[PDB]
DNA sequence: GCCTATCGATGTATATATCTGACACGTGCCTGGAGACTAGGGAGTAATCCCCTTGGCGGTTAAAACGCGGGGGACAGCGCGTACGTGCGTTTAAGCGGTGCTAGAGCTGTCTACGACCAATTGAGCGGCCTCGGCACCGGGATTCTGAT
DNA sequence: ATCAGAATCCCGGTGCCGAGGCCGCTCAATTGGTCGTAGACAGCTCTAGCACCGCTTAAACGCACGTACGCGCTGTCCCCCGCGTTTTAACCGCCAAGGGGATTACTCCCTAGTCTCCAGGCACGTGTCAGATATATACATCGATAGGC
């Protein structure tokens, strides 16, 4: 299995089938989907690392769709990647502008 | 007692931004979604998830309009948003020309 | 019956490596299932245009590296090149 | 009281405190009164542009049921990609 | 060397519509970019529709459900009319 | 005849479009009805724009079509403004537009 | 001495530049600015003649559509002068940050 | 006069009446004075996001010359598609 | 104290006159579209399957609706005063052309290693089943603000 | 800064049902051999890029005057917010189908495939008029102090 021969978690073959059946090219090189699964794996490992910190920020052990909305919006480099994506059952960030507070 | 005007709304904004569920009533919304289907093709059916996904892209467009509108009505030295503020904030995003 | 494919076990394997004492709702599991297929369509959808601009017909490992540095922002692209190149280099040396 | 009911216009189903609850999430302290006639016109002109795409995906697939990804694949056409609803 | 363009085919349409009107090269290079820009908008959309509906082909119907998605109300309602006039005259031929 | 563009009654090519569908990796099996349909929809859009350009090109009294005329036509027509929403045209200028607040009274 | 009322040369200036279609920024200072930005990313970069031109048209129309959308915010504040708080509003509404 | 020249910062090459000519095309009658320090910061942060894409297309194609469609194919990534410059 | 006035003052519009540049137009020619054919599998069609969507009713229960009173804000008008525009003379570098080389694009021509292709084999990964504990949950006591003095 | 008051905040007890394993099981990933094309590589013209100067001519630069904005002020009106209380429709729960989604298996036409071919469509030259540019020429508008209401 190529998922362990590169030392990854995501399936190399399922991605490699999705690059041939998906008609993204005529030929798909063998170096491509092994490189592609790590890019997805680091980006998935980036999201849950900041999602799970929000779980301990509210003293929970399971990840609900609120904590993913808290991680992506607080981050500055993940928000440019998902600036147009809305997340279902997420709410918004708690912000109050300066003129709205009582004097 | 009688609270002052302003500290009730500022308890709502501290409450609704903490919460994360739907703020539009479900059955009046799905009667709205069904009734604009007749202008394009009659006799359509809808799954129970498809008017749930159509709410979360309707709720998260008005919220991301009112957040853009409030920054406009701040900028004109006011505190109250207005229908003239919305038609500015729709003009700049390229939605309404 | 219908057997659908997903990313259910693969995200839950990754979450346990960086957080052992952490569960995940199925509602959030549908997000990361839909997050990866949004990203992987965006990268490979960009990798099709890269090989087509230079009049080539092969997605090798290079076009993904010049698609990762395009989509991703400034800081995240410096990591995914380093994570990506290490993955192929352990894969090429192994058999 | 009954001789005939009101049967209001189904755009007033998005009620006046419901719109008010949306602006409180959007960080607005004080709302006008003429906005409640306006923001129904925004949501009616917005759901027209999504359901027109949602029908044409379903009309091509020879179905009668606008499913979940006849909305998500209609929203991705408009660039406002939704997550969480599978696929 | 050889570069494929549309400069003759925009010109014959121009003499079909405005028979006394010339066109500059800078204006011709816009349309040669514009004709190609409608192509990947439509064919990029019709490719996404056939993969979604588990098909593996692009018929003349998938173009019709990709044109109505892109173009607005008054423009798409005439393009489907002129499209169906073109296919039927080909299948009669 | 032999050419398909006459057999469809068009002016745009068909065999060129049929090759430019297959080698573009859109799908495996391009049907032979689609390049007849696709070349028609490309014609009507060019017949929409070139007709609208020479309308405004006549108003500045010029025989040739210039990129100022092409910017002036496709920003005027609302049904073309919704298609070309975020396309920059080289040598375009703008639409003439002064608001009513800045004018003197 | 002849002198127009302040606020009338600009009205004749607007009705000149909306008729002309040439490049307002000159071709030489824009050529030298493009080369110094690329030097932080890659050393030893040549440029085609069109790629200085084709960068310039997409740099001007980004500014004019910005100067169209920072004008309306100044009218929204009952003003004419586009003070620089208007631009940092007008990029926020379009999502650019 | 010469002992050393100024050799200004190449962002002041986009001169003060040049920016003023841009706002006159954009339908602005009266311009502020602090805007000339601002709009150089906008154009520098804008050309950074295009040339970063313009290099990475050329760096992949093993060339040293950012041609016309290493800008047009970089602008189409940002959604602001340009016409007229071929292809 | 106001509308008109009537000036020359700068500013565009309009006039023909002359001319340079790209615009079409002709040619030869070659690559690529068309004619022709045959094999295969995707798509059509029928048929059967069982979810699941639409229907309305009952009941309930909290949100929606209606009204009032007041106060905070939108609103306009006023007076300030500076930071603008305007114009002039002065200085400067963009424009242009013109030298100078040569990198570097683009080109052909080889040639071999890579990935498609196919068949054989088995286990990772699916659905379904199943169980247990994380979080909803409230009630009380504990707190933190709020408005009023 | 104090006072009392509503409204969160927590602590804890409860419990429910969704997540967490478990197992079986099959489509699909892997291993393997075959294979021919794409692509890497090398060698080759040569067009376009870069660097300086030389030079004319325009825009940019700067400075002062002042004036119309921006700006903050007061006052005033009212249109909002906030609470209190009827009112109604939403949520939930259910009955009750049955259309249609989505399953199967089959048939066949249509597409891809290679083959042979042959002009449509290219590059390139080549006249030539269509706009570029202008100066003149008239006609506008623009303040400005003038006049009379």
């Amino acid at each position: 299995t190529r998922s362990s021969r590169a030392g990854l978690q995501f399936p190399v073959g399922r991605v490699h089938r999705l690059l041939r059946k998906g008609n993204y090219a005529e030929r798909v090189g063998a170096g491509a989907p092994v490189y592609l699964a790590a890019v997805l794996e680091y980006l998935t490992a980036e999201i849950l690392e900041l999602a799970g910190n929000a779980a301990r920020d509210n003293k929970k052990t399971r990840i609900i769709p609120r904590h993913l909305q808290l991680a992506v919006r607080n981050d500055e480099e993940l928000n440019k990647l998902l600036g147009r994506v809305t997340i279902a059952q997420g709410g918004v960030l708690p912000n109050i502008q300066s003129v709205l507070l009582p004097k | 007692h009688r609270y002052r005007p302003g500290t009730v709304a500022l308890r709502e904004i501290r409450r609704y931004q903490k919460s994360t569920e739907l703020l539009i009533r479900k059955l009046p919304f799905q009667r709205l979604v069904r009734e604009i289907a007749q202008d394009f093709k009659t006799d359509l059916r809808f799954q129970s998830s498809a008017v749930m996904a159509l709410q979360e892209a309707s709720e998260a467009y008005l919220v991301a309009l009112f957040e853009d509108t409030n920054l406009c009505a701040i900028h004109a030295k006011r505190v109250t948003i207005m229908p003239k503020d919305i038609q500015l904030a729709r003009r700049i995003r390229g939605e309404r020309a | 019956k219908t057997r659908k494919e997903s990313y259910a076990i693969y995200v839950y394997k990754v979450l346990k490596q960086v957080h052992p004492d952490t569960g995940i709702s199925s509602k959030a599991m549908s997000i990361m299932n839909s997050f990866v297929n949004d990203v992987f369509e965006r990268i490979a959808g960009e990798a099709s245009r890269l090989a087509h601009y230079n009049k080539r017909s092969t997605i090798t490992s290079r076009e993904i590296q010049t698609a990762v540095r395009l989509l991703l922002p400034g800081e995240l692209a410096k990591h995914a090149v380093s994570e990506g190149t290490k993955a192929v280099t352990k894969y090429t040396s192994a058999k | 009281k009954r001789h005939r009911k009101v049967l209001r216009d189904n755009i007033q189903g998005i009620t006046k405190p419901a719109i008010r609850r949306l602006a409180r999430r959007g960080g607005v302290k004080r709302i006008s009164g003429l906005i409640y006639e306006e923001t129904r016109g925004v949501l009616k002109v917005f759901l027209e542009n999504v359901i027109r795409d949602a029908v044409t995906y379903t009309e091509h697939a020879k179905r009668k049921t606008v499913t979940a990804m006849d909305v998500v694949y209609a929203l991705k056409r408009q660039g406002r990609t939704l997550y969480g609803f599978g696929g």
